[PDB]
């Protein structure tokens, strides 16, 4: 299979406006949401049909209780940060944990935190240590690194448990996650040549322009890979035409092991 | 700084009687647990509370309910006691939960015995036997023996007192009681304990020895209809003096 | 079907080393705990392992192999206070703590000067029982339960006289039967050949 | 504190053809913090039946959302996305460019 990943995010807000949750936790496999929990529902719920169908109610019940506890811990942690930063008003706290299973069979794992949307603490599971970006993070680093057992627990969870969950979810959702829908690709003139692709899955795609068989990325405008809403994606890239000299321009698209070239006449 | 405080230490109940076990922790922990421990099995979780304001069933919730009253307190309720709920109950707490490495802190345990009829409940008889003169001349040591016999259920605490002070050095009390009739499911129990002192200590005629057994039994509101005395919670004791 | 297995009971000699094994078959793994529980007391935390290898804490070490699904708790230089049950427990993929049934560790004291004897204690004017004490025997001796339904025999108990740094084994037998005598009280036990029986 | 303004991209699900039913998408991404309001406009008027995904999380800690509605494009109808965020003094209008 190609590369796949599993990750869980948390978001805490210290003084949220009316209605908005104080706490949200969402899991993803690749680009696909799989799970959701927030401080309003107080329930962990599936976000993909193949999760609902393959995980018995005991799974949602157990993790609902854990998430209620993680919610409270997140509040306490954010209260501590905002006191040590001496900040008033509403501030945000975020966490991301996850792993990747690469095509070649190797793995990665990661765990990090942010305050107001900026890196705060980053875990290194090989040195078993936390990187602190400032002295408020440094205080937290010292406390967390004093609990060596919990670092070892995170290493095992990233390297072993997370990968096992990911393989399990990949099988559950294999009809979605492991399919291929090839792009439909065309070239438009608008002056710049636009190379446009739509209808493809997975979202990972490489589109570029070559001029006389050479690539110059400094003159290519790369569009974002965007969801079309039906489970497929679209993307584009453009280069500007030289009005004083002809050139052989060609759009090159790579998607899921297939390469395509559109030479423009 | 008391850790995990659970009560009561012992309780006898009739089938159908209600009972609440209390548990508090003063460690500012977030997660609390109620376990039961039975012979030949690992601990089994009854109910737990991952955080203040939430509770959920464990593996054996039937016949029990819980209340996480506040961050400190987690009570366990037996609304209609059954004989199968005879067990030793442990409350425990952890700083958080849903994390790998945090350990549990346990309370001292609550021993419950649920009976169809309280006519099987008996206090211990307690007797003290003075040392063998042959032991004294052969070893220059003197062993006293205390026997607590005929009690049921196994809810006792035996202690030795020398000259008005509880002692532990030189004492060995059986870690488990003996069933007086090993074949019967409701057999009464016997317990022995020894106190060994030097011969010189035993031969001081003003040294005074007492064996005391606290029995945990019935209370005022338990109904009693037998001809014999109601087997209430009580202390039974016996004594000996040194022999010059 | 998740299982945690450990031996019911182990017996070793004071001063020696013992290894208590725990194997587990669980759906996922988030670490392995050992707890100590003295009889009639609460379990207390001893150790946690989650990566492979050996971790030391005083006289106790704990080992884990995740690929073999096995841990041991190693106790060196055994002392009598190590007599206790040792409980292994594993957290699964859902952070459920799954408990083994416990290993009871029995420690045989080193008796320097065995002096096996059966003594008759003095009658109490408040009891119809005759009471006999089998005492000061080496720890290899086993005390058998009674085979007469009106004779009661308790298992051996290790007593420590702290002032004299002196330990001894003993067992008690009693009966109110007219034909009960200390000379025959422990007849169903294999007792030392040199056991001292003072005259009645 | 660093607040990041939303990037706003308006596009059809399929290559659009007049008289052929389609979906109008407004993809709002890269913003922080998470509170945001998004409207799809038709000839300047707010469209009522407009769906949206749940708030989504990016690895760089920003957020993204997709707002969409079914529609049939015509030559005369003008479509837009209107987004307000704490980083914007007034709502920002991005028109659909065919
Ligand atoms: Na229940
Ligand atoms: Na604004």
């Amino acid at each position: 299979m190609r590369t796949h990943s599993l990750r869980y995010f948390r978001l805490g807000v210290s003084d949220p406006i009316h209605g908005v949750p104080e706490f949200i936790s969402v899991g993803y496999v690749d680009s696909h949401p799989i799970t959701t929990y927030d401080s309003v529902t107080r329930q962990k719920e599936p976000r993909a049909p193949w999760m609902a169908e393959n995980l018995a109610p005991d799974h949602w019940e157990r993790y609902t209780q854990l998430l209620r506890g993680w919610q409270q811990m997140f509040k306490v942690e954010l209260k501590r940060l905002q006191r040590h930063y001496n900040h008033s008003g509403s501030h945000t706290y975020q966490r991301m944990i996850g792993c990747e299973l690469l095509e070649d069979g190797s793995t990665t794992g990661f765990l990090q935190y942010a305050y107001d949307g900026q890196d705060f603490l980053i875990f290194n599971k090989d040195t078993l240590s936390w990187l602190a970006v400032d002295n408020v993070a440094h205080t937290i680093k010292q406390a967390w690194e004093a609990n060596q057992h919990e670092l070892l627990y995170q290493k095992n969870w990233l390297e072993e448990e997370c990968i096992a969950w990911l393989k399990r979810f990949l099988e559950y959702g294999k009809d979605t996650l492991q399919r291929t829908e090839p792009p439909l690709v065309r070239v438009n003139r608008k002056t710049a040549l636009f190379c446009k692709a739509h209808g493809f899955y997975p979202p990972e795609i490489y589109m570029t322009w070559m001029k006389n068989g050479e690539e110059i990325v400094q003159e290519i405008d790369y569009g974002d890979i965007l969801p079309s809403g039906d489970g497929t994606y679209q993307a584009w890239a453009s280069i500007e035409l030289d009005p004083q000299s002809s050139n052989l321009y060609s759009c090159h698209v790579e998607h899921s092991g297939v390469h395509m070239v559109l030479q423009v006449p | 700084n008391a850790g995990v405080t659970q009560t009561p230490k012992f309780q006898v109940l009739k089938t159908g009687q209600s009972m609440t076990l209390q548990c508090a922790q003063d460690m500012n922990h977030n997660s609390m647990y109620w376990y039961r421990q039975d012979p030949g099995m690992g601990l089994r979780l009854i109910y737990y509370s991952a955080s203040e304001g939430t509770t959920d069933k464990g593996e054996v919730p039937n016949g029990y309910n819980v209340s996480r009253l506040n961050k400190r307190e987690f009570s366990l309720r037996l609304e209609s006691a059954a004989p199968s709920q005879t067990s030793v109950y442990f409350c425990a707490s952890s700083v958080w939960t849903g994390e790998g490495s945090g350990e549990l802190f346990f309370g001292e345990g609550s021993r419950l015995t649920v009976l169809e009829d309280l006519k099987n409940v008996f206090p211990p008889e307690v007797a003290v036997f003075e040392p063998s003169e042959a032991e004294i001349s052969h070893t220059q040591k003197a062993t006293l023996v205390c026997l607590a016999t005929g009690f049921y259920p196994d809810h006792v605490e035996l202690s030795w007192w020398v000259n008005g002070k509880e002692v532990h050095s030189g004492v060995c009390t059986d870690p488990q009681p003996l069933k007086e009739q090993p074949a019967l499911n409701d057999s009464r129990y016997a317990l022995s304990s020894r106190l060994r002192v030097s011969a010189t200590f035993w031969q001081n005629p003003r040294n005074h020895f007492r064996c005391q057994v606290q029995f945990y039994g019935l209370s005022e509101n338990d109904e009693w209809t037998q001809d014999r005395a109601k087997p209430v919670t009580q202390i039974v004791s016996a004594e000996a003096w040194g022999r010059a | 079907g998740q299982n945690i297995d450990q031996p019911t009971e182990m017996t070793a000699t004071e001063g020696a080393i013992v290894q208590i094994n725990c194997t587990y078959q669980t759906s996922g793994f988030n670490g392995l705990f050992w707890y100590q529980q003295h009889a009639g007391e609460a379990p207390t935390f001893l150790s946690y392992n989650v990566l492979d290898g050996l971790e030391e804490k005083g006289r106790f070490s704990s080992f884990l192999s995740r690929s073999k699904g096995y841990s041991y708790l190693l106790l060196k230089e055994l002392q009598m206070k190590d007599s206790a049950s040792y409980l292994c427990a594993v957290k699964d993929s859902n952070y459920q703590l799954i408990w083994g049934a416990g290993t009871k560790l029995i420690i045989k004291p080193d008796i320097q000067n065995p002096d096996p004897a059966v003594y008759q204690l003095r009658d109490s004017k408040s009891s119809d029982k005759s009471v006999c004490l089998f005492t000061d025997f080496d720890s290899q001796t086993n005390v058998s339960q009674s085979k007469d339904s009106d004779v009661y025999i308790t298992d051996k108990c290790v007593l420590d006289m702290r002032s004299m740094d002196f330990k001894s084994n003993s067992a008690v037998a009693w009966s109110n039967k007219s034909d009960f005598a200390c000379a025959n009280a422990f007849n169903n036990s294999i007792i030392p050949e040199d056991t001292f029986f003072p005259s009645p | 504190m660093i607040q990041r303004t939303p990037k706003i991209q308006v596009y059809s699900r399929h290559p659009a053809e007049n008289g052929k039913s389609n979906f109008l998408n407004c993809y709002v991404s890269g913003f922080h913090p998470s509170d945001i309001e998004v409207d799809l406009l038709k000839n300047g008027e707010r469209i009522e039946k407009v769906e949206h995904s749940d708030l989504s999380f990016s690895k760089d800690w920003s957020f993204y959302l997709l707002y969409y509605t079914e529609f049939t494009p015509t030559e005369k109808d003008e479509y837009a996305c209107r987004v307000n965020h704490v980083t914007l003094s007034q709502p920002k209008i991005v028109k659909w460019d065919r």
